[PDB]
């Protein structure tokens, strides 16, 4: 593998470390301090938030301020980020800390996203947005895992441990790295609007599954920061393995769909199995599957958008990341809000989101064959 | 000619 590449996907992974390194640390931060379900909510809510809404500046300013320095000042911002939410005392600097990390991050993705484009040569595009969406969130499932799992000797030492990732990366990419209209007019808006519901549907009830575990198994089982961490490592690395073993294989039998429905209904069967659930493995065995659902989704969804997409296979890329952001900006928020307002209200409100998915997906199936056999 | 600029929340290759 390039070296340039290597670093350039490390960029991504770190920044997705970061991101999902706040969610296994959610019940000692409720316990020491004293809140609500809403904060621990809003923490990730708003960094996605402030991510989104730097993107399109962040990309401007790589376009025509340079690429590298964005990358480099982003990098630094975002250690910076990691080191103040290591000291942190209260809820305020922690909300500051979110907000400018989140800012780094959108300003990173975009640089980053540029350079692969102009580094890779044409014919790699598809397999480039693959390789994109596969670390983007092999990062955002093993960012739980590791800051809960090595958050067990020291409170705050995992964002120490960013910060000096961070150091480390921008220092690579200063040492490695070297870089010496009217295209939305003609767009139809009116066929996206399915994949763009499902990708939505998909990004928000994975992170309001995300946040919602980590709140409903500290307030029942009193789960132990490892004890998740380790559940959501298991589940990302079960389904990870199952997908890469077994998307050809459901995907030669039948269309995009019919898939996508059964999937939903099985990730409606499983959290409707995790609402009695009570035991120590019991829960830890339910949550080992229920990422199955979603990292299923997730490439048919891609898939489906490179289709639908056809020649503008960048502004697919574009609608998909946006929309992925907006559903992750919009889970937490939620999710933490109304387990504040009941315990087992975010499950219903999950498997509601996912009867709206397979029922606008199954309306959707009914057209298709209505004026297929017209 | 290759040069990508960036619109709105996406890349997009110069003609």
């Amino acid at each position: 593998m390039n070296k340039q590449i290597f670093v350039l996907y490390f960029n991504i992974f770190l920044i997705f470390l970061g991101i999902g390194l706040v969610i296994p640390v959610l019940p000692v931060y409720l316990k020491d301090l004293g809140l609500t379900g809403s904060d621990l909510g809003l923490l990730v809510a708003a960094f996605a938030l402030s991510q989104m809404i730097i993107s399109p500046f962040g990309g401007t300013l790589a376009d025509k301020l340079g690429k590298k320095l964005i990358i480099c000042i982003g990098l630094i911002l975002f250690s910076v980020s990691e080191f103040m939410f290591a000291v942190g005392h209260n809820f305020s600097v922690l909300m500051l800390s979110r907000v400018i990390g989140g800012m780094s991050a959108g300003m990173v993705m975009p640089g980053v996203t540029g350079l692969i484009a102009d580094i890779s040569p044409s014919h790699q595009k598809a397999k480039n947005f693959g390789y994109m969406s596969a670390i983007i969130n092999s990062g955002f499932i093993l960012g739980p895992g590791i800051g809960g799992f090595m958050a067990e000797v020291s409170h705050r030492m995992p964002f120490y441990f960013a910060g000096a990732l961070g150091i480390l990366a921008f220092i690579m990419s200063i040492v490695l790295i070297h870089d010496p209209p009217q295209l939305l007019t003609k767009i139809n808006w009116k066929v996206f609007i399915t994949p763009v519901i499902l990708t939505l549907v998909l990004s928000f009830g994975l992170s309001a599954f995300q946040t919602l575990y980590s709140l409903y198994t500290a307030d029942k089982v009193n789960y132990s920061p490892k004890d998740i961490s380790i559940a959501i490592t298991g589940g990302g690395i079960f389904g990870a393995l199952f997908q890469i073993y077994f998307f050809d294989k459901f995907m030669k039998y039948f269309s995009e769909l019919t898939f996508i429905a059964w999937s939903l209904l099985y990730s409606v069967v499983v959290l409707i199995l995790l609402v009695f659930a009570n035991d120590y493995w019991s829960i830890m065995l339910i949550s080992f599957v229920v990422f199955i659902g979603f990292d299923m989704i997730r490439p048919a969804i891609t898939n489906y958008f490179s289709n639908i997409a056809g020649e503008r296979q960048g502004f697919a890329g574009g609608l998909n990341s946006t929309f992925t952001s907006m559903g992750n900006f919009i889970g937490p928020l939620i999710a933490g809000a109304l387990f504040d307002v009941h315990i087992e209200a975010p499950i219903y409100m999950a498997i509601g989101v996912s009867l709206a998915g397979v029922v606008i997906v199954l309306i959707e199936k009914q057209h298709r064959a209505k004026l297929k056999e017209q | 000619s290759v040069e990508n600029h960036w619109y709105y929340f996406y890349w997009y290759m110069s003609p």
